[PDB]
C-alpha cells in the first residue's frame, strides 16, 4: 500500500511516492499492476512535469507484468534518459522491440508509397543515431548498412 | 522422489475403517430392552 | 581404503559423461535438448544423495576435491592422457597417506581449472567444477566448521550466477537443470540460520534474467524458491502471483509442476479456498511421482488434506498412513475422529489435547473454521436426510437451545446454498423439501462436452506426443 | 555477420515451410489413394467364388 499515500494532488507526493518506487519496486511488483490506473492518471497530467519518469515506472512494471506494445508506448513516453543507458537487460530488450517496430515500420511505410505514414514519435531515432556512431566508430560498417537493409 | 522439505519427517483392519464408521452407534440390550419400554 | 575405490569409479563415471560427453553435447548439440548427459549428470546427483556423496569421511579424509579438480585443458586429442592422470592418481587412497585437502583449500582448487590454460568456452564444464566439487559438501550442515564453507561455495555458485549471465548459447538447459538442485540448496542453506533478506532480491533478478532469452526450467524452479520464500515467512506477495500470473512452463520435470501445484494449493488453502485448493490438491495427491522415497508423501500428505478436513465430508483417511507417521498423527487420527464426531467438548478437548502438534502445522484457518464444517456436516447430513423437518428437531438435537440462532443456521445456509429448506414461519418450524427430479438428461449431456472435449484434447497430446 | 548470416537464415526456411506443408495436402492424397485401394480391394469379388481345397 504504497499509492494510497498521494491524496495530495500536486506532483511533490507522486514523487515521494518514486522515491519509494525506485527504492523496492522489484518486492513491490505485487503493488504497482492495480496502481496501472493511477499510473494512466499521472501520464495522461500534462501538470505532472514529471510525466517521464511515470512512463519510466510504467514500461517498467508492463516489462514486469508482460505488456510490450504498451512498454513501447511509455518507452516512448519515457525521454531522453530513456535511450542512452547500457543496462543489459531493461533497455536493450525494450530498445530491441522499439527499433524492431523501427523496421517493421519502415517495411509498411516502405510498402507505402509517398507519404500517409506514422510519423516518428519523438523519442525515436536516439539510438538509431547514437549506437549507429557506435557502429560506425567502431570502424565496422556492417551494422551501417544492416540498417540501411532494415529500413528499405 | 521427496526432494523437498519433508525429509525433515485385515481380521478387524479391513472392517477398520467402518469400525470408526461403527464408533459412534450404540457400540455393541437397550435395542432389545426397547421392546419392553412399550 | 578398499571402499574408497567405490567413490573413485562412480567420481570418473559422472565427470566423463559430464564434463568430456555433456561438452561434446554442448558444441554442436542441443536441437531441443540433446543434452542427455546432463539428466544422466542429475540421475548422478540423485545417486549421490541416495549414497554419500563422495568424500565425506569414507574411511579417510578429503581425497577426490583436491584431486581430480586439476588439468582439463581441452586440447590437442592426448586429454585422455590427462585422464589417465585423473585414474592413475589412484594409488595415494589405497597405498600411499591421505591428507586433508577439501573445505580449506577448495579456495584455489576451484581456480585450477581456470588458471591452468584456457580450457574450452561453455559453462557448463564451469558449473560443473563449482558443483560437482561443492555439492559433496553442502549435506552436512553440522554448523561448526562447515556450514560457513558452504557459505563460501555458494558465493562461488552466485559467481557462477555472475557466469551464467555473462558467459558470452543455450546452455541453461544444462545450468539451470544443476541450479534448480543447487539454489534449492542454496536456500537450505541460507535459512539454516536466519531469514534469507538480499537472497531475496538475488532471486528477483534471477527470475528476471531468465525471462526469454533462456526461458527453460528456469522460471518455475525459481518460483518454486521464491514460493516458498513467502510461505515460509509473513505472507504479503501472493498479490504477486495474484497480478503478475506467468506459472505455465513446459512443465518439465514432471515432479516440479506436481509439488508447485501442491505449494500453490496450500497458497490458495491460506488465501481462502475450498473447491480450487482441493482440486489441486487433488490433482498434486494423484501427481505423486512414485512412492520410491521413503515416507516424505506423508507429513506432506497430512498437510495437503486439511482442507478435504475442512470440507467435513471426509472419512478416516487411513489409508495413506505410513505406520511410522502413526506416532505423530496420534493428534491428526482424533482429529480427524473429531470430524466424524459431532461433540463440541470433543471438539475443544482435541485442541486442548494437540494445540502444539496444531501449532507443528501452524494452520489456525483449520480452527477458525472447523466449528463452522461441524454445523455445516450436520446441516448437509440432516438436510440430505429428511424432506420436511422442523428447525427444533435437528436444533435441540445439535445444542442451539432457541429457534432463531437455528434461524439464523438455515439462513445462511441457504445464503451458503446447500439445500431449498424454508420456514413455516409463525414461529419457526422448519417447511422444506429435498430434491429428487432435479434434472437428468440434457444437464449430463451438457458436462459431456467438457467430458469428450477434454478426451479430444488428450488425443491431440498424444498426437503431439506421438511426435516425439 | 549480424546483417548477413544472421539474415540468411531465412532465405531457405521458406522453401522449407512450404514442402512442410505440402506434405500434408499430400497426406491427404495419399490417404485418397489408399481409399480408392481399399475399395478396389473387395469390390469385383467374393460373388462367384469357385470351391477348391488347401493342399
Amino acid at each position: 500500500g504504497i499509492i494510497s499515500l498521494l491524496d495530495e494532488d500536486e506532483p511533490q507526493l507522486k514523487e515521494f511516492a518514486l522515491h519509494k518506487l525506485n527504492a523496492v519496486v522489484n518486492d513491490f511488483w505485487a503493488e504497482i499492476s492495480e496502481s496501472v490506473d493511477k499510473i494512466e492518471v499521472l501520464y495522461e497530467d500534462e501538470g505532472f512535469r514529471s510525466r517521464q519518469f511515470a512512463a519510466l515506472v510504467a514500461s517498467k512494471v508492463f516489462y514486469h507484468l508482460g505488456a510490450f506494445e504498451e512498454s513501447l508506448n511509455y518507452a516512448l513516453g519515457a525521454g531522453d534518459l530513456f535511450n542512452v543507458n547500457d543496462n543489459s537487460e531493461y533497455v536493450e530488450t525494450i530498445i530491441a522491440k522499439c527499433i524492431d517496430h523501427y523496421t517493421k515500420q519502415c517495411v509498411e511505410n516502405a510498402d507505402l508509397p509517398e507519404g500517409e505514414k506514422k510519423p516518428i514519435d519523438q523519442r525515436l531515432e536516439g539510438i538509431v543515431n547514437k549506437m549507429f556512431q557506435r557502429c560506425l566508430d567502431d570502424h565496422k560498417y556492417k551494422q551501417a548498412i544492416g540498417i540501411a537493409l532494415e529500413t528499405r | 522422489m521427496s526432494e523437498k522439505k519433508q525429509p525433515v519427517d485385515e481380521d478387524n483392519w479391513d472392517d477398520d475403517n467402518v469400525e470408526d464408521d461403527f464408533s459412534n452407534q450404540l457400540r455393541a440390550e437397550k435395542h432389545g430392552y426397547k421392546m419392553e419400554t412399550s | 581404503p578398499p571402499p574408497p575405490p567405490a567413490p573413485q569409479d562412480v567420481e570418473m563415471k559422472e565427470e566423463a559423461a559430464t564434463g568430456g560427453g555433456s561438452t561434446g553435447e554442448a558444441d554442436g548439440k542441443t536441437a531441443a535438448a540433446a543434452a542427455e548427459h546432463s539428466q544422466r549428470e542429475l540421475d548422478t546427483v540423485t545417486l549421490e544423495d541416495i549414497k554419500e556423496h563422495v568424500k565425506q569421511l569414507e574411511k579417510a579424509v578429503s581425497g577426490k576435491e583436491p584431486r581430480f579438480v586439476l588439468r582439463a585443458l581441452r586440447m590437442l586429442p592426448s586429454t585422455s592422457r590427462r585422464l589417465n592422470h585423473y585414474v592413475l592418481y589412484k594409488a595415494v587412497q589405497g597405498f600411499f597417506t591421505s591428507n586433508n585437502a577439501t573445505r580449506d583449500f577448495l579456495l584455489p582448487f576451484l581456480e585450477e581449472p581456470m588458471d591452468t590454460e584456457a580450457d574450452l568456452q561453455f559453462r557448463p564444464r564451469t558449473g560443473k567444477a563449482a558443483s560437482t566439487p561443492l555439492l559433496p559438501e553442502v549435506e552436512a550442515y553440522l554448523q561448526l566448521l562447515v556450514v560457513i564453507f558452504m557459505m563460501n561455495s555458494k558465493r562461488y555458485k552466485e559467481a557462477q550466477k555472475i557466469s551464467d549471465d555473462l558467459m558470452q548459447t543455450q546452455n541453461r538447459r544444462a545450468l539451470d537443470l544443476v541450479a534448480a538442485k543447487c539454489y534449492y540448496y542454496h536456500a537450505r542453506v541460507y535459512e539454516f540460520l536466519d531469514k534469507l533478506d538480499v537472497v531475496r532480491s538475488f532471486l528477483h533478478a534471477r527470475l528476471r534474467t531468465a525471462t526469454l532469452r533462456h526461458d527453460a526450467d528456469g522460471q518455475a524452479t525459481l518460483l518454486n524458491l521464491l514460493l516458498r520464500n513467502y510461505l515460509h515467512y509473513s505472507l504479503y506477495d501472493q498479490a504477486e502471483k495474484l497480478v503478475s500470473k506467468s506459472v505455465f512452463p513446459e512443465q518439465a520435470n514432471n515432479n516440479e509442476w506436481a509439488r508447485y501445484l501442491y505449494y500453490t494449493g496450500r497458497i490458495k488453502a491460506i488465501q481462502l479456498e475450498y473447491s480450487e485448493a482441493r482440486r489441486t490438491m487433488t490433482n498434486a495427491l494423484r501427481k505423486a511421482p512414485q512412492h520410491t522415497a521413503v515416507g516424505f508423501k506423508q507429513t506432506v500428505h497430512k498437510l495437503l488434506i486439511v482442507v478435504e478436513l475442512l470440507l467435513g465430508e471426509i472419512p478416516d483417511r487411513l489409508q495413506f498412513r505410513q505406520p511410522s507417521l502413526k506416532r505423530s498423527l496420534m493428534p491428526y487420527f482424533l482429529l480427524t475422529q473429531a470430524v466424524r464426531t459431532g461433540n463440541l467438548a470433543k471438539f475443544n478437548q482435541v485442541l486442548d489435547q494437540f494445540g502444539e502438534k496444531f501449532q507443528a502445522d501452524g494452520t489456525y484457518t483449520l480452527i477458525i473454521r472447523l466449528r463452522h464444517n461441524v454445523i455445516k456436516t450436520g446441516v448437509r447430513m440432516i438436510s440430505l436426510s429428511y424432506s420436511r423437518i422442523s428447525l427444533a428437531d435437528i436444533a435441540q438435537k445439535l445444542q442451539l437451545d432457541s429457534p432463531e440462532d437455528a434461524e439464523f443456521i438455515v439462513a445462511k445456509a441457504i445464503r451458503d446454498g446447500v439445500i431449498e429448506a424454508s420456514i413455516n414461519h409463525e414461529k419457526g418450524y422448519v417447511q422444506s423439501k429435498e430434491m429428487i427430479d432435479i434434472y437428468s438428461t440434457r444437464e449430463p449431456q451438457l458436462a459431456f462436452h467438457q467430458r469428450i472435449s477434454f478426451c479430444l484434447d488428450i488425443h491431440n497430446m498424444s498426437v503431439k506426443a506421438m511426435r516425439f | 555477420d549480424l546483417y548477413s548470416r544472421y539474415k540468411k537464415l531465412q532465405q531457405e526456411l521458406e522453401f522449407l515451410e512450404v514442402q512442410e506443408e505440402y506434405i500434408k495436402d499430400e497426406q491427404k492424397n495419399l490417404k485418397k489413394e489408399f481409399l480408392h485401394a481399399q475399395e478396389e480391394v473387395k469390390r469385383i469379388q467374393s460373388i462367384p467364388l469357385v470351391i477348391g481345397q488347401f493342399l
